DNA sequence: TGGACGGCGCCCGAACAGGGACTG
DNA sequence: CAGTCCCTGTTCGGGCGCCG
């Protein structure tokens, strides 16, 4: 017989399809070594099985060495069995941040030893890990093994793994309701308001507990010692920070290069405020080779800079506390970047980051200020369960203007006005009624959907006209170009009239910035008018001025 | 116990796979709680990564309620399910619960706990509760009875229901009772009083065949329409009629009758918008004509039983919402206007969500379904919140529109 | 050497969806 | 009426970061 440590995980094929048959690798001998060396130790344990050629299948293998360690990890790459494999549901539903940990007296971090290799793989589905190992280079053919435990490479591993493992801490931690568990992979956080002996114990006890199931805690476990490394964070008594980023110090850059540059950037960003990555990523945008050099412009030069010289500062973040209040305060930082912080106590961050997304073709300040806020409300409800109260730089009056106003529906939480220039504001207004001794623009453009030529005109109440020719246009450009001919060429106070849905949308919607150049100088016009009233009317209906310039514009 | 009448999803379709989504801490320890409860009674069970499936999950409190209710968002179950609970168990609906002068609603949905599940169906049950902070992985579960709203469960146990209510609609022969999902439907046109009573009577004719009563009254006879409307004016300006003109013309797609040549007429030349026109006579009168055909009946719209119920609803400020409810483009079975609900001039967000539950109620009433929303809102402006001023124990479907107001054409 | 698995985040570009306006 | 075209907005996959 072999044996049975621990309960088992059904697992099938997808229906009537079957095994991982595939020749192994080129293998160089180096590795060969390594490999049949730990291979061997295996079967000791129970791990492998020796079979028969009555498994018809074959998978290839190829070690990686551990990073930080002499020794080497083990990968059988599954990915043909992965496809064929039943689909599972994940676990993992996220990660933990050290900003989500209460301040505990004392805190034990500890790996588990061999974790994958410790959970036994399903009886019926065994026979599917078949692989087969190298002696040297054409010595011999190798012997073929079969998995008795959750393999490396695997998709169904980490799932299964998981799933066990919180299956085997139930019992410990309702025995112990007051132990902080934080369980990830095989990383376990323990902490405990104990005082650190009795906390020892308890440490202990959980060793032993996670022992009867087969489970091995070596002491390559922190005990003592602040700071303990979790996640990528350090953590200490009072606080925690990153483990060190390095920046790549490249002369020439490659497109590889500042890839793994922004997302190092990112990942810096949790902590350190005001991080930016706009004007580096504008690089990558439709080049073709990861591996191509490309030149960095003064404007990602100047980024850059500033964001080494962040990170030059050592910054931590610290610990929730669940009697006092979250508070989210956001600034404003330029070219659609906005950064934020959430703190209890002034000037102790929580975590730190930014929300730099373009959503839209058009758009303002407080669209992209409410889509921060939600971006923020999300991120505050996974880590704290909780949403923060908000500190924003946008006056109270202004944003009652906004949301009562558009036509969508939209909402901020309770938040309240931060003076922090620069403040976010509405740059322009449309009346609600005709203006009064305004003069009148009746505004229209066509264009040939062939020739892509077209016109862009008006006509006024006051006499006043225009037609202009326009080249590889478009019918929506030259009702753009219409409504931006009338405010040219108007006074501080004007009514258009347009019969264009398109155009009317846009403005309405009150943009500060726009992807299109049009749109922009219109929007640039409309911030120096007094008063602007616009007005739809239905085309082709013989409306008044409508009808006229119409004519004017099909000519 | 009892036989469990077995389940299949429509052919050619597989069981639900949809993310959980974050959950406030309080809602967290609500469901760890009810679950807890749950599985100690055999309701539900915990299960592994093996099975494929899963549906969201959160909690609500009910209007005025205080206590938490789980609430499973089944609805992509129930897309995958539809065949059963139309074609083969499903229930009839009372054209006449409409017209009563009082409907209360009653969530049995308690009751289905009783039936057990057909055991190869809950595998897609499955769901899973997060953690704060991901502190834990996620700890999952499937169902082993009927479970609450999916549409599975009031059909499968509507054999059990009309045998513990048949007593009472002998008994009182003329109060209309209608089963949808959870919920049960009840009218009558009694005097509050009596009505009232009777609802405590057909309670403890629920308690002893075992269930419970944690009940919401409406009055369908109360319930308006908000037609299309002119305005009324003792001058009109230039804009003013273009403003008219362009209303009538979008109101031709639905009252063909709708004339604007004569309104059109005063338009004529190149005016400045805030110039005074008189109206002319053939002008007044194609008003007049207007306006009375904006009094009668669309031609021809009547409710289809096969065809998808669509409601879109208009922000229109200060506090006021418009809706229409229609199978066919511009043939509408209903169109309504609501002002100062919860969140009036604070909250759009739980003002559109109280919009949202009292449309789907009517609807359930009128015409037993719900119907499928357009929403005037960013779908992440609505996903963020929603659940939070949710009251309701179903979910209508919904999908996000972008359609600014060129015309006012459902509210002045 | 070139190379496996799951989770999450950012950013990009190609592909898909649907709505209005014009064109046979 | 159907069939294009603009245009705008979503969704998805792939690249990197980070965790085991
Ligand atoms: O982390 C750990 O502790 C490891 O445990 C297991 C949990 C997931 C497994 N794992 C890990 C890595 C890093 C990796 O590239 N691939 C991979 O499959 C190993 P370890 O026992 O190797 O230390
Ligand atoms: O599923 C993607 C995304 O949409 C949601 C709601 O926005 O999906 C649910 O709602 C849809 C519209 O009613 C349903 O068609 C769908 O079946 C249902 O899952 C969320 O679940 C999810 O965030
Ligand atoms: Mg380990
Ligand atoms: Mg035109
Ligand atoms: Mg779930």
């Amino acid at each position: 017989v072999p044996i049975s440590p621990i309960e088992t995980v059904p697992v099938k094929l997808k229906p009537g399809m079957d095994g991982p048959k595939v020749k192994q690798w080129p293998l160089t001998e180096e590795k060969i070594k390594a490999l049949v060396e730990i291979c061997t130790e295996m079967e000791k344990e129970g791990k492998i099985s020796k079979i028969g050629p009555e498994n018809p299948y074959n998978t290839p293998v190829f070690a990686i060495k551990k990073k930080d360690s002499t020794k080497w990890r083990k990968l059988v790459d599954f990915r043909e069995l992965n496809k064929r494999t039943q689909d599972f549901w994940e676990v993992q539903l996220g990660i933990p941040h050290p900003a989500g940990l209460k301040k505990k007296k004392s805190v034990t971090v500890l790996d588990v030893g061999d974790a994958y290799f410790s959970v036994p793989l399903d009886e019926d589905f065994r026979k599917y890990t078949a692989f087969t190992i190298p002696s040297i280079n054409n010595e011999t053919p190798g012997i073929r093994y079969q998995y008795n435990v959750l393999p490396q490479g695997w998709k169904g591993s980490p799932a299964i793994f998981q799933s066990s493992m919180t299956k085997i801490l139930e019992p410990f931690k309702k025995q112990n309701p007051d132990i902080v568990i934080y369980q990830y992979m095989d990383d376990l956080y323990v902490g405990s308001d104990l005082e650190i002996g009795q906390h020892r114990t308890k440490i202990e006890e959980l060793r032993q507990h996670l022992l009867r199931w087969g489970l091995t805690t070596p002491d390559k476990k922190h005990q003592k010692e602040p700071p303990f490394l979790w996640m990528g964070y350090e953590l200490h008594p009072d606080k925690w920070t990153v483990q060190p980023i390095v920046l790549p110090e490249k002369d020439s850059w490659t497109v590889n290069d500042i890839c793994k540059l922004v997302g190092k950037l990112n990942w810096a960003s949790q902590i350190y405020p005001g991080i930016k990555v706009r004007q580096l990523s504008k690089l990558l945008r439709g080049t073709k080779a990861l591996t191509e050099v490309i030149p960095l412009t003064e404007e990602a030069e100047l980024e850059l800079a500033e964001n080494r010289e962040i990170l030059k500062e050592p910054v931590h973040g610290v610990y929730y506390d669940p009697s006092k209040d979250l508070i989210a305060e956001i600034q404003k930082q330029g070219q659609g970047q906005w950064t934020y912080q959430i703190y209890q106590e002034p000037f102790k961050n929580l975590k730190t980051g930014k929300y730099a997304r373009m959503r839209g073709a058009h758009t303002n300040d407080v669209k992209q200020l409410t889509e921060a806020v939600q971006k923020i409300t999300t991120e505050s409800i996974v880590i704290w369960g909780k949403t923060p109260k908000f500190k924003l730089p946008i006056q109270k009056e202004t944003w009652e203007t906004w949301w009562t106003e558009y036509w969508q529906a939209t909402w901020i939480p309770e938040w309240e006005f931060v003076n922090t220039p620069p403040l976010v504001k509405l740059w322009y207004q449309l009346e609600k009624e005709p203006i009064v001794g305004a003069e009148t623009f009746y505004v229209d453009g066509a264009a040939n959907r062939e020739t892509k030529l077209g016109k862009a005109g008006y006509v006024t109440n006051k006499g006043r006209q225009k037609v202009v020719p326009l080249t590889n246009t478009t019918n929506q450009k030259t009702e753009l170009q219409a409504i931006y001919l009338a405010l040219q060429d108007s006074g501080l106070e004007v009514n258009i009239v347009t019969n264009s849905q398109y155009a009317l949308g846009i403005i309405q919607a009150q943009p500060d910035k726009s992807e299109s150049e049009l749109v922009n100088q219109i929007i640039e016009q409309l911030i120096k008018k007094e008063k602007v009233y616009l007005a739809w009317v239905p085309a082709h209906k013989g409306i008044g001025g409508n009808e006229q310039v119409d004519k004017l514009v099909s000519a | 116990p009892i036989e469990t009448v077995p389940v299949k999803l429509k052919p050619g379709m597989d069981g639900p796979k949809v993310k959980q989504w974050p959950l406030t801490e309080e809602k967290i320890k609500a469901l760890v709680e009810i679950c807890t409860e749950m599985e100690k009674e055999g309701k539900i069970s915990k299960i592994g990564p093996e099975n494929p499936y899963n549906t969201p999950v959160f909690a609500i409190k009910k209007k005025d309620s205080t206590k938490w209710r789980k609430l499973v968002d089944f609805r992509e179950l129930n897309k995958r399910t539809q065949d059963f609970w139309e074609v083969q168990l499903g229930i009839p609906h009372p054209a006449g619960l409409k017209k009563k002068k009082s409907v209360t609603v009653l969530d049995v949905g308690d009751a289905y706990f009783s039936v057990p599940l057909d055991e190869d169906f809950r595998k897609y049950t499955a769901f899973t509760i997060p953690s704060i902070n991901n502190e834990t992985p996620g700890i999952r579960y499937q169902y082993n009875v009927l479970p609450q709203g999916w549409k599975g469960s009031p059909a499968i146990f509507q054999s059990s229901m009309t045998k513990i209510l048949e007593p009472f609609k002998k008994q009182n022969p003329d109060i209309v009772i209608y089963q949808y999902m959870d919920d049960l439907y009840v009218g009558s046109d009694l005097e509050i009083g009596q009505h009232r009573t009777k609802i405590e009577e057909l309670r403890q004719h629920l308690l002893r065949w075992g269930l419970t009563t944690p009940g919401y009254e409406l009055h369908p006879d109360k319930w308006t329409v908000q037609p299309i409307v002119l305005p009324e004016k003792d001058s009109w300006t230039v804009n003013d009629i273009q403003k008219l003109v362009g209303k009538l013309n979008w109101a031709s797609q639905i009252y063909p009758g709708i004339k604007v040549r004569q309104l059109s007429k005063l338009l004529r030349g190149t005016k400045a918008l805030t110039e005074v026109i008189p109206l002319t006579e053939e002008a007044e009168l194609e008003l007049a004509e207007n306006r009375e055909i904006l009094k009668e009946p669309v031609h021809g719209v009547y409710y289809d039983p096969s065809k998808d119920l669509i409601a879109e609803i208009q922000k229109q400020g200060q506090g006021q919402w418009t809706y229409q409810i229609y199978q066919e483009p511009f043939k509408n079975l209903k169109t309504g206007k609501y002002a100062r609900m919860r969140g009036a001039h604070t909250n759009d967000v739980k003002q559109l969500t109280e919009a949202v539950q009292k449309i789907t109620t009517e609807s359930i009433v009128i015409w037993g379904k719900t119907p499928k929303f357009k929403l005037p809102i960013q779908k992440e402006t609505w996903e963020t919140w929603w659940t939070e001023y949710w009251q309701a124990t179903w979910i209508p479907e919904w999908e996000f529109v972008n359609t600014p107001p060129l015309v006012k054409l459902w509210y002045q």
